């Protein structure tokens, strides 16, 4: 029990509203003058926190009773539940497969006399995901202690279910912040294709340039021809306009819809900038907004159980709801960051084939994909680090394996940026497994 | 924990630093004197003639009334009425703050 | 057939997010402090580039298997395919009058 | 923000969370309050360590 | 020896066949794009100076 | 997880089969030189302990999968299960009551004059069997985490099955281990009737000498005359050829089939007559075979129940298979041990009443039975505790006067070596009460 | 219990640590030579990295040895947070119950 | 010919323990004492003898 608690518990009034209606002499409160019970609504119309007991007016000994009991059913969805994929009952690892395009090869019926059976290998890039999140939620409900707050089994069992829903709400809160982390993860790894801007809040116009760099990017992602320019594997892929999502801060999206007048009447369009999924800000310091694909989130469910326990001594239950999930992103599936302020000039060097089984004495053409923020050409130092047996690469990325290597070597594509005083060696890296051949030789010409 | 009986001899207030003395066949307790190292901390009001107990246990930290504003990491000693106050004289330090406290608020402390 | 390989392969970590949430005292990673399995999500949540065998967490002699294989089906189009005309089986020349 | 209750507390408290804004010589105190009901344990407290 | 299901072994073959069909879309874009740059080179576009 | 593991991980090679096929002039590997993939087979031929990820040969980006998972279901039994007796649901102890034969008295009608109402108790002997084994097998199945290691619900239920069957194969193993403990325990107490014989695999005539000591003794057990020898408690029991069991090992089984039972024209003239339970072997240093009765094993069941539980915070079942069991041996039934090596000269000394009840100033006679592996080892020396200076044991008779202590009768046989006769002796004891 | 610490400069595991204060959060660094340390690192901690201090009052610590320590030797801080023998009371924070060479961990009882 | 160590595939938490059980395949009756050793360790990591 409690006593001595007034209706002013935690309330710091700016002006007393009941003097103002009392002292109103042609003032702006003058329409509250003809209200009959004005002084009663002002006392407990803000709600009562502690529940004082109230005697009845006619018969003082009777106590006015609690009438309706409202149990709030407020739900907390994930904003990104539409990006979550199916369920995986068994296994742990997911395997992506993307088969890229090939070249054109002019029809020539004289070259066809010998080039039957020509062995062109398809260009498949694979990508692996494993289960990451593994956590549980926890409510205790004391059933018999809650039978004193509830006079009907409707209101009692409705409140029990509102504790289960708070578990279900707690899942889609943390599933949000996990999926929000993967954007903060992927940009911290340097796997976004960044698009440098000025700080949009610095001026109008700087806003208007930012809507240009989003509307231009969005059409570039949804070009049907596709491009190797907008994912961190640099295969040639497209997106769709309905499946493109602009994940943006609430404050930044507020600026664009009012100031940049073109975006204003293009709200309730799904195709001006894709589907704008307003969230709050990103934990990364520069990341202003992100266009992203529907196939970006490789988010899968593994386990949704609510196992229960009952303590007989305590006369309660424990409700243990387990949520197991794969929470990773596809390095396919076009994804664009929009980053203000200071950026590196080059953010990523994507080395094609990043995985190679190359024969002893064989060769393999590698290609770098320098993702620069500015419009500048950048020199790729190809290297072979690792190995022990004198293998070397050419200046354009043709590997040449030294015939008796017998050691795993990794192939790096270095793009030095910055100046020579602090050389910022942005390095992309492939790997090569050296297969034996049992070949003769040792010197040429 | 190891409990034993002790008698207050001077209006013990909760969350105050306590000292003790040898009394009439019993350990008597009271608020620790200013500028020293306390032995026990109150966690119940026990009046001048009241008899109570002490629960012995190597506690990592105590929660006591701040005798003045305290900054995180401040070395603390006894102050007026057995409250904890900031200092700089090692010989009177009994612990240090791990959290901010304003005068009259509780401050968690770690013993040294 | 690969030996020692990392999960950071072509990864240029402009900042480490694990050390960013760890060293966070209210600098915008405060929303990740009550996040339970944060370190293991940010470890391999960029899509491991080269697969490595994961042993089972309870019985260690078992192999956690590949469960689902998602073969991507991106269909690249010609945006001008709506500009194509019919098909000419026989002959070579078109005469437009 | 961690209330710690004495082993013989016996009446109704009020915690206060005071944000001092405004003038050094006019402290405009904004105070959020809560109410605590102290319920007994019958445990043998006293002193520690 | 990289599949355990025929439904996934067939679906990777079809992703290799559709990769060939995707290649015939990428080139045909470029040849129909070339016909524009041919026609502007040969000067048969009615030009508006901007 | 398991970064850099060779395929020859826990392998100590003797010779490199890669190089010995390659050095083809060694004229024994010449038939492997035609084999065009000899190096691939002889690398992963023994199997892989670690499962390195193998890339696909055609498209390196892909990963070569697992095709087939085999659960290796095994069911192992108890050889000594046919010695178990039954189950005892209620109550704990087992009392086994034997009634030995009496002593012939001379007719003597002169001294029959005053002894008409002489009371003469039988030689009734008992021994008790409490419940010994009280144990449980613990197995956690953390089932939701084992879903990662399987892609079918057929292999997944077949694996939870084999964990449960692994809990039953422990109750078949450890039940067998305690029952060979009861033979090594009994031999360690000195309670067998030790028989000296060389190792039968020494010169193959000591196998023949061993079968002569098995078919002598197995006749000597089942003579209808009975015998005071061939068991502890030293009663006169007889046994039956059907109720005899022999234990030998798989070493004496095969040596007898090769060296004796195949050369012999009549196999029944050299068949260890008894029943033979072929087991592993005994952990005592010389104990080769044990010839024994059927009712020697007092092994009774008390509890066999599976109890499961589930932890909903860690998502696992937890299987407690309890096994409570009475595991003892019976000293009344015959038991012969067939021991190589050096033995003590006297195995034990049996004091023929084990508990008495004598009044203050009563009169009990006590009797010693020496076990005596040699041809002669004698001279029982009789003593008594209980510290009252009128009490006296003398040859056999116990005086036992108005001292009122629980005295115990300690006899002695001096198996000794010269001046090592200060420690070296073998005792037997009885307990004597008052009134 | 535990509390948040902000480290200070490259904390190494098993080394003796000492607390300070700066901006707010308690700062942790290797304890200075010839004194009494406050905490033992359980893991390596980067210069400005926040972490926890597990206050579970221990009667004994496992600390890296900076020099040859014999059984019963009184210990104090050495260089770089290592533990070394001392013959000067007040620098003593505990004593060894184990013998250790150099760079090896040694169990010591705090006193 | 062989020394079979029983938990071949061990995953031990930091500060944890595993018991290791060497099964020496001897071709005689002689006994052979197993010497235990850790490779790849740091300070604080060893096998205690058995």
């Amino acid at each position: 029990t409690f006593n001595d608690v007034k209706t002013s518990l935690g309330i710091t009034e700016s002006y007393d509203i009941v003097n103002a209606i009392r002292n109103s002499q042609g003032d702006n409160f003058k329409s509250y003058v003809p209200l009959a019970t004005a002084n009663n609504v002002a006392e407990v119309g803000a709600g009562i926190l502690i529940n004082q007991t109230v005697q009845n007016d006619f018969i003082t000994s009777l106590v006015d009773r609690i009438g309706l009991v409202v149990i709030r059913q407020v739900s907390l969805n994930n904003p990104l539940k539409k990006f979550k994929k199916g369920q995986i009952p068994l296994g742990r690892t997911i395997e992506e497969i993307y088969t890229d395009i090939t070249k054109e090869k002019q029809y020539d019926a004289e070259e066809a006399e010998q080039k039957v059976f020509e062995r062109e290998m398809p260009n498949v890039k694979t990508l692996f995901h494993e289960r990451n999140r593994q956590g549980f939620y926890h409510q205790t409900i004391q059933d018999d202690s809650l039978k004193t707050a509830f006079v009907s089994w409707g209101n009692f069992e409705s409140f029990v279910s509102s504790i289960i829903n708070a578990i279900y709400n707690s899942a889609e809160v943390d599933e949000y912040e996990y999926m929000k982390l993967l954007v903060d993860n992927y940009y911290s790894k340097g796997l976004f294709t960044t698009v440098k801007i000025d700080e949009p809040t610095s001026s109008t116009g700087a806003l208007t340039e930012f809507v240009k760099k989003m509307r231009a990017t969005a059409r570039k992602l949804t070009l049907p021809q596709g491009s190797r320019d907008w994912n961190s594997m640099a295969v040639r892929t497209r997106s769709y306009m309905e499946d493109l999502h602009l994940i943006i801060d609430a404050d930044l999206e507020a600026e664009l819809d009012v100031d940049v007048l073109a975006k204003a009447f293009n709200m309730n369009r799904t195709d001006f900038l894709g589907n704008v999924t307003v969230i709050d800000g990103f934990a990364s310091t520069g990341l202003e907004a992100v266009l992203v694909d529907k196939d970006w989130f490789m988010v899968y469910d593994n386990l949704h159980k609510m196992e229960t326990v009952r303590n007989p001594r305590g006369l309660y239950w424990n409700y243990y709801y387990h949520v197991w999930q794969t929470l990773s992103v596809s390095r396919f599936a076009n994804a664009v960051a929009f980053v203000s302020g200071d950026v590196p000039a080059v953010t990523q060097v994507i080395v094609s084939p990043n995985i190679a089984a190359v024969k002893q004495g064989g060769q393999q053409q590698f290609t770098a994909y320098v993702r620069a923020t500015n419009a500048k050409d950048h020199k790729v130092v190809w290297s072979v680090e690792g190995g022990s047996t004198g293998t070397a690469i050419t200046g354009d990325g043709l590997l040449s394996v030294s015939g008796n290597e017998d050691n795993q070597l990794t192939v790096k594509a270095t793009v030095d940026i910055g100046t020579e005083d602090k050389p910022k060696l942005v390095v992309g890296e492939a790997v090569v497994s050296i297969r034996p051949n049992n070949a003769s030789g040792g010197a040429q010409a | 924990m190891v409990s034993f009986t002790a008698r207050a001899k001077s209006n013990v207030m909760a969350y105050r630093l306590l000292a003790y003395s040898q009394g009439d066949d019993i350990i008597e307790i009271s608020h620790a004197a200013e500028n020293t190292i306390p032995d026990y901390v109150a966690v119940k009001d026990v009046d001048k003639g009241d008899l109570t107990q002490v629960n012995m246990y190597p506690l990592a930290a105590w929660q006591v009334i701040a005798g003045s504003d305290i900054k995180v990491g401040d070395n603390l000693t006894t102050g007026k009425d057995g409250t904890a106050v900031p200092t700089d004289d090692p010989s009177t330090v009994f612990g240090y703050a791990v959290e901010e406290a304003q005068e009259g608020q509780l401050v968690t402390l770690v013993i040294s």
